[PDB]
């Protein structure tokens, strides 16, 4: 077997333990970003549930890194804790340094160095966790990728992670309308998600949402991770409650 | 001496450089470059204390030039300035200093309007479209300001800035030996002669 | 078991190391040299190797100092770093003290370092023996350095292949040769017989001695093709 | 406070030969206005044909002295008993006061010695690195003295020929040994009389190509 | 010290001195104030005797390890900024550096560079540098033609050492001259200052102060 | 088992396994061939071809270590990499330190002291390099206090000196050759078309030069790294004298 | 005196009754030499206002600086700097240089949303906590302005009512500073409505 130490190769030419984080994410909750020409939508959805849980007055899988970029966690959430803290930390020198805030592409570049860096070097996991990134920045516009656990960056109009990637995906992109709207990816993200999702009827407090726009409130973006209400009056327009 | 001037025009920025060096009692040559291009469309005039100009032209060109090949896309004349500035203040802080003081004519392609920054020698970033440092800003604040009509084109800040040398070389003992002028403009950067 | 074939931080169940054990097997697939001394000469002499006949023979003998100087019989390789750090001892009391190294004081050093790579768990244990020759106050000195860093000081030894037939020349000639004293030539031709007898399937040739002497009025010299073909 | 500088004096002189080199050096030691030794040179043997003085701070030199002769001793062991020749040796010794042109030195170093080409030469040094080819330098205390003399008597210069009256020059001579011993005889008394730092002894290391020879001249004790 | 260096189209004359001057004393009169870098490249001393000399034979070390590297011959550019980089950081320690580092090569053309220790690399076409270098640029500068023959270019830089060394308190001793061609330098020997400047005061009618 | 595991476990030969790998890896490699003789060192060596596009012409095999030093090398590249790298250095830093070329003896030991580095630190070297080298060099100069001197860097003990020594894959046929074939009567041309001879008979391939590259050590030319034209010469004239004998 | 003293500028805040007036002069010069005349020394983090005093470099500087700390307090919690919190963050983050310590006088005005009360604090180069309910000026004209917001100053005021006190006392000050005025800018905190009057006064 080849378990022992990052530094070896299996006889694809990978490694066992890059197949390892992979699986990591097919036992966490699902994850969605649809992009429009008018918002992005991050999805998640959550892998622990009690009616003593506090999960009405928080969110666990959501964190803004600066107000122009958010991101979306499906994986282990003990492992996802440190590379965020750091994600954010970079955004804030580029912040510092430039005098304005990061593009998409650096910041996901960067944090894909970091974790090839620790399968590169030494015998020291990888970081099984895939994030979902959706951005702005005035060069390309809005930007969404996503970051493999391996540690490279592709770019999207949609994708899906977390449990049942196959499933999800095809039924996101047959019903993919070519101009899009924020008010489509908001609907169409809930209708996605309960199919995936082990009970029949999806709920708010169930749910975490972040909705970013700047097609409206314009010459400024604004993010807002959606209150729990407000997710219940999407719910209903889906027709789910 | 060692003077560097600047005019914003509204569609190009002017910087000129001297292009005498003196080291010693001894002008070393008559023929002295004395600004470099960060990229092709952003330039930076330089002046400031002996040799610190030249090992902090060359470090500060190769690091835009990174940034710019790097992201694959030329960065804005308002990145470029912060982050020499950046270098500055912290240089004032370690123990080995570069007090090099310079001006970033760019033109900006992002939102189009051309950007003369002022940046100072002590490490700060100020926007002024008539900035200028060492012995000229003694001059020409008040030279280019007098004259200075609200718009303005790269034909009428060209001779206004002849006029501005002609007054520098009278009232101080010096010799600068002409200037080069590079005009920074949307089709990039280019030497044009001049007094 | 031999479950302690790979570890030199872990005993085995004699109280040993299997390591140390494989140190001296490296000796003896190593090149022979018979020393022996005298109170006021010592005298190595070590048989040069070659792979064919178009090569120009391995030195064996390293001048460590114009006074000191050492032969080799094992890992070549661990026979570089020691003689690397030797010399920058002997060099040493030269530079501050003004002193010669005396051949036992060096020997204590060397002890520390060969056990130093016992203690850890980095870098090769040795694998070669040195015999030592010196002369300072205490007159002409023979030591046998091991790769253990036991230091021996006898009248005469050996190492290297098929060693034991020398110390059996050694032996009953022990007090011959202690009873010679100033006359180089003699102690020369007891070490030439003495690595005749070594050999076995082999013959000496000319060009396969290095007679490497130092005394109390012969200086630190080699001698090669034209002064040991008088004493084959 | 404290200075970790100072003199102790000499006057040093080396001259190469054709076939010979000479290196000679005063025995007085000195601290400001007494005299520490009546009989101690500065010039020291290293061997392989290189007589060395450091002469300036004592201090200084005797430190440089041994560090060289280690290096000497390095030479053997990498290079396995090859001679490290004299100008190559002169390229060695600029490194190590290199070394300590970060704590600086106070010593006008001369070697002399045999080349390979049968002929001697003489490379004298800076107290910070750098060195240069000579045929006549003085290093030392009362330099200032010896050179007028050394350049009238062993290049021949400033001197002309008569019956053209300057418009032809007086040419090199083939210098021998007993001229050059004459010479070093006069030029260190000179010395001794106009100088107060030179004094007691005359210590001149011969080098050639069979060994090296010892020849000793006293001088006053003024 | 005088040292003086111009470019022709013919190559690169490059004439010194000789006279080492510490205090009021001379050091020596004879000391070659030009490093032989590699054999297409020279540099010179003047400044720190030490420094120059040092720093300019591991110039030389740097030089040979790019030709073993890469197997193409060094730019004048590439030794020039790399003696830039070097000086910096040992900035700050006492150090000196007043070195011209000429070459003339088949993909540039003749170029010199003045590097000071400053971390300054400076471009001309004519440098002097030294104490007695503002005696070098007068002379020189005027009767400066890129147009020049081999022989009379030679006498120009001469003739530029006559005159520096005479005015100077710091100079003369002997004028040696190197001339780079496109092979490197070429020595054109060794002249005394003291017989020269009789010839010399003679067949120009200059120097007109002493008469022998 | 414990014994191919570990760079400071001995076996019962009294040896490391890390060692004995490292001189497999030379016999992996193309054949190359040294022969010294009283009037230059010729080195001569293999390449191979398997394709029309692999340019075999524009990358090395022979290098230029000093201005009178060259090598012949054997193995991988990755490990000569590194031991080319570090022979440039110390030949550089010696004409620094002295201002004299540096010997032929003193290069061969810098390159079997980088050898000796198999593992992670001991005590009297450092040690950054962490596995044996797969490369061996011919090192071959000129001193002027003894000759031309021609030396075989083993990376796996100390330095032999020869006269004459084949490595590679086809060294085997080549050493019992040499014996009957190297000689003190031989002149700087014979030198050769005697390399060219062994060369041919190991090889799979037919002689030719996009599979060949001679050199030579003379001292008043430097080391020169030839020509195509001249070997392409030489194989013609190596038949037409074995043709007719 | 000191670097703070050669490059000069005024920042003054001031405090009413549930109100904040921070205010500045947009003078920047480096020495004899005016730079700009439009520099504005006003920066904000949220609610809580940061001016600063002193040399140039340090006036953008520290601004970077601090705009860090208050971005990763934000993000983390969910809610805005506190100006009663800032004023701890100042004087240690200035006292950690101490061996190449910044210069500059800094001025922290803002006015808490767990009670609404208004906040001013004052720092020195490596910054203290002093604590007024009055007023806080600094810069080279600060022993004029300590005087003149002083009286002036009636206890107890409209938002209405503090504009004309802090106005009054800008306009004077500062035109009788070498090293101080070339226009000014007043920011009236009214509770969380910011205006901005530009007042018009003389280039100095």
């Amino acid at each position: 077997r080849y378990d022992s130490r990052t530094t070896i190769f299996s006889p694809e030419g990978r490694l066992y333990q890059v197949e390892y984080a992979l699986e990591s994410i097919s036992h966490a909750g699902t994850a969605i970003g649809i992009m429009a020409s008018d918002g992005i939508v991050l999805a998640a959805e959550r892998k622990v549930t009690s009616t003593l849980l506090e999960q009405d007055t928080s969110t666990e899988k959501l964190y803004k890194l600066n107000d122009k970029i958010a991101v979306a966690v499906a994986g282990l959430t003990a492992d996802a804790e440190i590379l965020i803290n750091t994600a954010r930390i970079h955004a804030q020198n580029y912040l510092k340094t430039y005098n304005e805030d990061i593009p998409v592409e650096i910041l996901v570049r960067r944090l894909s160095d970091i974790k090839q860096g620790y399968t590169q070097h030494g015998g020291l996991r990888p970081f099984g966790v895939s994030f979902i990134y959706a951005g702005y920045d005035d060069r390309y516009g809005y930007q969404l990728y996503t970051s493999n656990p391996s540690g490279n960056y592709t770019g999207w109009k949609a994708i899906s992670v977390g449990a049942n990637t196959s499933a999800a995906q095809t039924l996101l992109q047959m019903d993919y309308k070519d101009d899009m709207k924020v008010d489509d990816a908001i609907e169409l993200a809930l209708k996605t998600l309960s199919k995936t999702t082990d009970s029949s009827a999806l709920t708010y407090d169930r749910l975490e949402f972040a909705t970013i726009r700047k097609g409206a409130n314009d010459g400024e973006v604004y993010q807002k991770i959606f209150k729990p209400q407000e997710i219940k009056d999407i719910l209903v327009k889906t027709g789910i409650t | 001496m060692d003077i560097i001037l600047g005019i914003r025009v509204q569609d190009s920025v002017i910087l000129a450089s001297s292009k005498a060096v003196t080291r010693g009692i001894s002008v070393l040559k008559d023929s002295d470059d004395k600004t470099r291009q960060l990229s092709p469309h952003t330039l930076m005039s330089f002046a400031g204390e002996a040799g610190d100009t030249v090992q902090f032209a060359e470090y500060i060109q190769a690091n835009i030039q990174l940034y710019s090949i790097r992201e694959d896309y030329e960065l804005s004349p308002q990145a470029v300035s912060s982050f020499v500035r950046q270098e500055l203040a912290k240089s004032i802080r370690s123990r080995r200093p570069y007090q090099v003081n310079v001006l970033i004519g760019g033109y900006d392609k992002k939102k189009n309007k051309p950007e003369l920054y002022q940046i100072d020698y002590l490490g700060t970033k100020v926007e002024l479209p008539y900035g200028a440092h060492g012995y000229s800003g003694f001059y020409t604040f008040s030279l280019l300001d007098h004259h200075y009509r609200p718009d303005m084109t790269t034909e009428e800040g060209l001779d206004l800035l002849k006029l501005c040398v002609q007054e520098l070389e009278k009232r101080m003992p010096m010799d600068f030996k002409g200037v080069i002028v590079k005009i920074v403009d949307k089709d990039g950067i280019r030497q044009v002669d001049d007094f | 078991r031999n479950n302690y074939d790979g570890d030199t931080v872990t005993f085995s169940p004699t109280g040993r190391l299997f390591q140390v054990e494989y140190a001296l097997e490296a000796i003896k697939q190593g090149s022979v040299t018979v020393g022996l001394r005298s109170n006021t000469h010592a005298v190595l002499v070590a048989l040069k190797r070659n792979a064919d006949e178009l090569s120009s023979y391995q030195k064996k003998i390293i001048k460590c100092d114009e006074h000191m100087g050492l032969s080799l019989a094992g890992l070549a390789p661990d026979a570089r770093v020691l003689s690397n750090y030797l010399r920058q001892q002997c060099n040493y009391s030269s530079l501050v003290f003004n002193r010669k190294l005396a051949v036992e004081r060096a020997g204590h050093l060397l002890c520390d370092k060969a056990q130093k790579n016992t203690q850890s768990y980095g870098g090769r244990p040795y694998g070669v023996g040195l015999l030592i020759i010196g002369y300072d106050k205490s007159g002409a000195h023979l030591l046998e350095f091991q790769p253990s860093g036991n230091v021996t000081e006898l009248y005469g030894t050996a190492i290297g292949a098929r060693s034991q037939g020398a110390k059996t020349y050694l032996e009953r000639t022990l007090d011959t040769f202690i009873k010679i004293d100033g006359n180089p030539d003699e102690l020369i031709k007891a070490g030439v017989e003495a690595i005749s007898q070594s050999l076995r399937d082999e013959s000496l040739t000319v060009d396969n001695l290095s007679i490497a002497i130092v005394g109390k009025d012969t200086p630190f010299t080699i001698y090669d093709g034209e002064a040991v073909a008088k004493y084959i | 406070q404290f200075n970790p500088y100072g003199d102790n004096g000499g006057t040093i002189l080396g001259i190469a030969g054709e076939d010979f080199a000479v290196l000679a050096g005063d025995t007085r030691n000195i601290t400001d206005y007494s005299i520490n030794s009546r009989y101690e040179p500065k010039v020291f043997d290293c061997g392989d044909n290189i007589v060395m003085s450091a002469n300036g701070f004592a201090a200084d030199g005797d430190a440089l002295v041994k560090r060289f002769k280690n290096s000497v001793k390095w030479y053997h062991f990498d290079h396995n008993d090859k001679k490290l020749s004299i100008n190559s040796a002169a390229r060695n010794i600029q490194h190590l006061l290199y070394g300590k042109r970060f704590f600086p030195y106070y010593v006008h170093t001369i070697i002399a010695g045999l080349d390979e080409d049968g002929k001697g030469a003489v490379y004298s040094f800076d107290p910070v690195g750098s060195y240069e080819r000579e045929q006549c330098r003085a290093g030392g205390a009362a330099a200032s003295l010896i050179m007028p003399f050394l350049d009238n008597q062993v290049n021949f210069k400033n001197q002309y020929e008569p019956g053209t009256n300057g418009k032809v020059k007086k040419p090199l001579k083939y210098l021998s040994v007993e001229e050059v011993i004459k010479l070093v005889r006069d030029s260190f008394t000179s010395a001794t009389e106009r100088h107060i730092q030179v004094g007691d002894g005359l210590e001149i290391l011969i080098v050639t190509k069979d060994g090296v020879r010892k020849e000793f001249y006293e001088l006053k004790r003024d | 010290t005088t040292t003086l260096a111009f470019r022709f189209q013919g190559g690169i004359i490059v004439a010194v001195d000789s006279r080492a001057t510490a205090g009021n004393w001379v050091a020596s009169q004879t000391v070659k104030k030009v490093i032989e870098i590699n054999p297409f490249l020279l540099g010179t001393m003047a400044g720190g005797a030490a420094d120059c000399q040092f720093w300019e034979t591991w110039l030389g070390s740097q030089c040979r390890l790019h030709e073993l590297r890469e197997k193409e011959r060094i730019s004048v550019a590439a030794a020039s900024k790399i003696l830039s980089n070097l000086v910096y950081q040992y900035k700050g320690a006492g150090l000196s550096m007043g070195t011209m580092i000429c070459g003339y090569t088949r993909k540039e053309g003749p170029t010199i560079y003045y590097v000071d220790s400053d971390g300054t690399r400076l471009k001309g076409d004519i440098f002097c540098v030294g104490s007695g270098q503002t005696f070098a640029y007068g002379v020189l500068d005027s009767n400066y033609k890129w147009d020049l023959s081999v022989e009379d270019a030679l006498y120009l830089g001469k003739r530029s050492i006559l005159a520096a060394a005479h005015r100077d308190a710091y100079s003369g001793g002997s004028v040696n001259l190197y001339h780079v061609t496109e092979d490197g330098w070429i020595y054109h020997g060794n002249h005394d200052v003291g017989e020269l400047f009789w010839k010399v005061k003679e067949e120009e009618g200059s120097f007109n102060n002493v008469i022998g | 088992s414990e014994y191919d595991r570990g760079v400071s476990t001995f076996s019962p030969e009294g040896r490391l396994f890390q060692v004995e790998y490292s001189l497999e890896a030379i016999k992996l490699g193309s054949t190359a061939i040294g022969i010294a003789t009283k009037e230059g060192v010729v080195l001569g060596v293999e390449k191979r071809a398997t394709s029309p596009l692999l340019e075999s012409d524009s990358i090395e095999k022979i290098v230029e270590i000093d201005r009178h030093i060259g090598c012949a090398m054997s193995g991988l590249t990755a490990d000569a990499r590194s031991m080319i790298e570090h022979a440039r250095t110390a030949a550089v830093t010696h004409n620094l330190y002295y201002d004299e070329d540096i010997n032929v003896e003193s290069l061969t030991q810098s390159v079997c002291d980088l050898a000796l580095r198999f593992g992670e630190g001991a005590s009297g070297e450092e040690r950054l390099m962490s596995r044996p080298f797969g490369v061996a060099l011919l090192i071959a100069g000129h001193d002027a206090d003894d000759g031309y001197q021609l030396f075989h860097a083993e990376p796996s003990g100390t330095f032999y000196r020869y006269n004459a020594k084949a490595i590679g894959s086809g060294s085997e046929g080549a050493q019992a050759e040499l014996l009957n074939e190297w000689h003190s009567s031989l002149t700087l041309k014979e030198a050769e078309l005697l390399v060219l001879k062994i060369l041919k008979q190991v090889m799979e391939e037919k002689l030719d030069e996009n599979n060949a590259q001679l050199s030579c050590i003379t001292k008043q030319d430097g080391f020169k790294i030839y020509d195509n034209e001249k070997t392409a010469e030489l194989i013609k004239e190596l038949k037409e004298k074995e043709a007719a004998e | 005196s000191d670097p703070s003293s050669i490059n000069g500028g005024i920042v003054v805040a001031m405090t009413g009754k549930d109100c904040v007036a921070i205010a500045c002069d947009l003078r920047l010069g480096s020495q004899s030499l005016g730079v700009s005349n439009k520099f504005e020394k006003i920066f904000h983090y949220g609610h809580v206002f940061l001016g600063i005093t002193g040399l140039a470099t340090d006036v953008t500087t520290l601004n970077e600086m601090f705009r860090y700390k208050t971005n990763l307090y934000k993000l983390k919690e969910e809610r805005a700097i506190e100006p009663e919190t800032f004023t701890q963050l100042v004087s240690s983050s200035l006292y950690e240089r101490r061996f190449g310590p910044y210069f500059v006088g800094p001025v922290v005005a803002g006015i808490n949303s767990k009670s609404g009360k208004p906040f001013i604090a004052g720092f020195d180069l490596i910054g203290c906590i002093d604590e007024a309910k009055d007023f806080i000026v600094s810069g080279t004209a600060s022993d004029q302005l300590f005087g003149m917001c002083e009286s002036l100053y009636e206890p107890n005021l409209e938002p209405e009512d503090l504009f004309e006190t802090i106005s009054q006392a800008l306009l004077n000050a500062a035109d009788r500073d070498a090293l101080s005025g070339w226009g000014a800018v007043v920011y009236i905190i009214k509770k969380d409505e910011v205006v901005k009057r530009y007042l018009k006064m003389r280039q100095d």
